[PDB]
């Protein structure tokens, strides 16, 4: 892998590049491939540079210096425009489409919310998994809201503080681990009034131990 | 009135050669020189100018 | 220890009685046989050697794993031994035939915990992937994956 | 590899993340280079984790750092080359030990916590 | 052991990268003095 | 392998080409080490690469010898080497019975300096008096043209035959 050279040689290399460019430009101008650089002039330099020639036709001279200013500003603006490709192309396809590198292992977080009736929270949560491209499953039951989110590690890190610190009845991640392959499909909701209907749907993807852990944690909290 | 000038060729070869990778290793320097056939050094030709000569030589090939 | 030496010490002396050498890499696991004669030492150099209290010689330097053998687990009867490696592969070798029987695949990280159940069929292997997979010696499949911690 | 006395020695996967964190702490003025400064940070209790190199030939010059971390309950991890660690820390000279300190409301809190978690599950 | 040169982007020996960074950024106008 | 040198001969201002002379480092390691300085000096005098560069052949006896390489005096009287003065002969196993062989030219025993003499023919009288520093593997036409140069009194060539460039091949 590469190494990160320090700021001293950063400045040194930048100075080498700029001096290289300046000397190459000066050699080309000495050859004459481009005209010698006309003195850059502003309003404050208007009478310093061209004043003697600016007395005869002042408005022409100020028009010329403003034209030079406009040409410089236009060169800058269209240089930015030529360099401006990530603004739209990357925006969401090359600057926000990452997927958290979930190729060899999918981080899975199983949370148990005691109260999740609010559709707002559900909507936001699902919405939060759509932009992060994280898979998930949510089973609703009597005082047991199991949510198994399987996605990338960055999406699992961003969703850990979303359900614990950004959304409010308590939510606790009962199991945080990785898997060899993805088990759950898209983020869909399904109502299960009985534990058998949730356990049969969890047995379709082999996630019956996630519901069995939540059913054991919901009974251990009622003792003490 | 004819052109009769290849000095622009000299500038273009200089600017191409300035953007030509040269190993910072004298060993590589001399290995590449033996690959092309140039001597290890000239009388009183130190390492910096050895690398510079290597750069000037691979500017052509 | 991590020097590859196996120190056998008594319950009365402060010095180790027997020094079993023959390994340069760090010895990962050292577990005696349930009978007491054999001794299986699995090291981090993709090897698991077998010694004895009668001869102190290399009996079975069982290789096969792509990475180092972290944990080893012999059966209660002593007929089989399940060795877990650092490449998410667990080989259940036979101590009567000298061949592998069960491949304990299905985990992501290394199998840090291996211990055969005294029921004679169940074998629970907990790995570093925050899960513990149970297998059966007769069903020859994964029983249950428990998210322990 | 080169040195058997390398307990938390990390491989070439999270080493890149470790060096990225070191560079970011350099940009934020959030590290102390050198074994002596790492030891001072450990003594002051403000060190969060220290990274050393397994290329220092008398490793026992820096083998007191893991003991000090054990005393203070501080994550510690090794690398495979001192030159890479030194260059990543923001200095040209080979560095064999660097420390990452604390900052109130640091933008690097999440990544430093992730690095602490990753190291702590690699000891065995 | 191979590293990547920060200036040229080419595989380099890990043993030389120190003096490689010392000398690959050798300031060109130094040669005349 | 044996070290090979290169020297571009310039007679009268006209380049006659480069002459590749490989020094026998096995039979003469000291002469081969000195040739290195001749091919390229190093801080020799206050940090100056003084050597065989710029030297000229001061004696040209046609079909007999081409002696020169004196960078101190230029007339063949200069004696300089890497051993801080004159050095002794390495071995007498090499003979001057083959044309093109360049020996260390000297005025007697243990007087071998920067002066080198290429034998243009088989010199049996030069065997044992001087040790052969090397053999010319290429550039025999340039050596034959330098040996056939017009020489005035005391075998002094009237045309300037100097080495324009010298180095290690």
């Amino acid at each position: 892998l590469g190494v990160y050279l320090t700021k001293k040689e950063q400045k040194k290399l930048r100075r080498q590049t700029r001096r290289e460019a300046q000397k190459e430009l000066q050699e080309k101008v000495r050859l004459g491939l481009m005209p010698p650089p006309e003195p850059k002039v502003r309003i404050s330099n208007l009478m310093r540079v061209l004043g003697t020639e600016a007395v005869q036709d002042p408005t022409k001279v100020e028009a010329h210096v403003r034209a030079q200013m406009a040409k410089r500003q236009k060169a800058h603006e269209e240089a930015n425009a030529a360099r401006k490709l990530t603004a739209e192309q990357r925006k969401v396809k090359k600057i926000k489409k990452l997927k958290e590198d979930i190729s060899q292992g999918v981080h899975i977080s199983v949370y148990r919310v005691r109260n999740l009736s609010n559709p707002a929270k559900k909507f936001k949560i699902e919405a939060n998994a759509g932009q992060l491209y994280l898979t998930g499953v949510v089973v609703l039951h009597k005082d047991v809201n199991v949510v198994v989110v399987e996605g990338g590690p960055k999406a699992q890190k961003k969703f850990k503080r979303l359900m614990l610190h950004r959304i409010k009845n308590k939510c606790v991640l009962v199991w945080e681990g990785t898997a060899k392959d993805r088990s759950f499909g898209e983020m869909k909701f399904k109502q299960c009034p009985t534990e058998n209907m949730a356990r049969e749907h969890f047995k379709k993807h082999g996630a019956e131990h996630y519901w069995d852990l939540a059913l054991s944690e919901s009974v251990l909290e009622s003792t003490d | 009135s004819e052109r009769q000038a290849e000095v622009l060729a000299e500038f273009e070869r200089r600017k191409r050669a300035r953007q030509i990778n040269v190993s910072t290793d004298d060993s590589e320097v001399k290995a590449c020189l033996r690959a092309l056939g140039e001597p290890i050094t000239l009388f009183g030709e130190g390492p910096a100018e050895r690398r510079e000569r290597l750069r000037n030589i691979l500017s052509v090939v | 220890a991590a020097d590859g030496s196996v120190k056998l010490w008594s319950l009365d002396s402060d010095e180790p009685v027997a020094d079993i050498e023959g390994h340069t890499v760090r010895v990962a696991r050292v577990m005696w046989h349930p009978s007491g004669r054999f001794l299986g030492t699995t090291c981090y150099d993709r090897s698991w050697r077998l010694w004895d209290l009668e001869a102190q010689e290399e009996i079975l330097h069982q290789e096969g794993h792509s990475m180092g053998v972290y944990d080893i687990a012999f059966h209660q009867d002593g007929s089989l031994a399940g060795t877990g490696g650092l490449d998410a592969f667990g080989r259940v070798w036979d101590l009567r035939t000298g061949r592998c029987i069960m491949f304990l695949e299905g985990h992501l990280k290394e199998i840090y915990g291996i211990n055969f159940s005294p029921n004679g069929y169940h074998i629970a292997t907990g790995s570093g992937d925050n899960t513990c997979k149970v297998w059966d010696l007769r069903q020859r499949r994964c029983v249950y994956t428990i998210p322990a911690h | 590899d080169v040195n058997p006395k390398a307990y938390p020695l990390a491989d070439a996967h999270l080493t890149k993340k470790l060096l990225d964190l070191v560079q970011q702490s350099c940009n934020y003025k959030q590290l102390r280079k050198g074994a002596n400064e790492a030891t001072k940070t450990l003594n002051r209790g403000i060190s969060e984790f220290i990274v050393m190199a397994a290329d220092a030939e008398p490793l026992e010059i820096i083998l007191h750092l893991p003991l000090l971390c054990e005393d203070k309950n501080v994550p510690y991890v090794f690398v495979r080359s001192k030159q890479a660690l030194g260059r990543a820390c923001g200095v040209s000279r080979p560095v064999i030990a660097c420390s990452v300190t604390i900052k109130e409301g640091s933008q690097l809190k999440q990544q430093i916590q992730s690095i602490q978690q990753s190291i702590e599950r690699l000891l065995v | 052991e191979y590293l990547v040169s920060p200036i040229t982007g080419e595989k380099i020996p890990a043993s030389k990268m120190q003096e490689h960074m010392r000398i690959g950024l050798l300031d060109p106008r130094w040669l005349e003095q | 392998v044996n070290p090979v040198v290169f020297f571009d001969v310039s007679i009268g201002g006209q380049e006659v080409g480069r002459m590749k002379i490989e020094l026998f480092a096995d039979v003469v390691p000291k002469t081969a080490e000195n040739f290195r300085q001749f091919c390229t000096g190093e801080f020799r005098k206050d940090g100056v690469p003084i050597g065989y560069k710029g030297s000229t052949f001061h004696r040209v006896i046609k079909d007999f010898m081409i002696q020169g390489g004196d960078f101190v005096n230029g007339d063949g009287t200069g004696v300089a080497s890497i051993y801080r003065g004159p050095f002794a002969d390495e071995n007498f196993k090499l003979r001057h019975s083959a044309p093109g062989l360049l020996s260390m030219a000297n005025s007697g025993p243990s007087t071998n300096g920067c002066q080198f003499f290429i034998t243009c023919s088989k010199c049996d009288w030069l065997d044992g008096k001087h040790v052969v520093f090397g053999k010319i593997i290429d550039g025999l036409l340039v050596m034959r043209k330098i040996e056939n140069v017009p020489t005035g009194p005391n075998n002094k060539p009237k045309l300037p035959v100097v080495i324009s460039q010298c180095g290690e091949m």
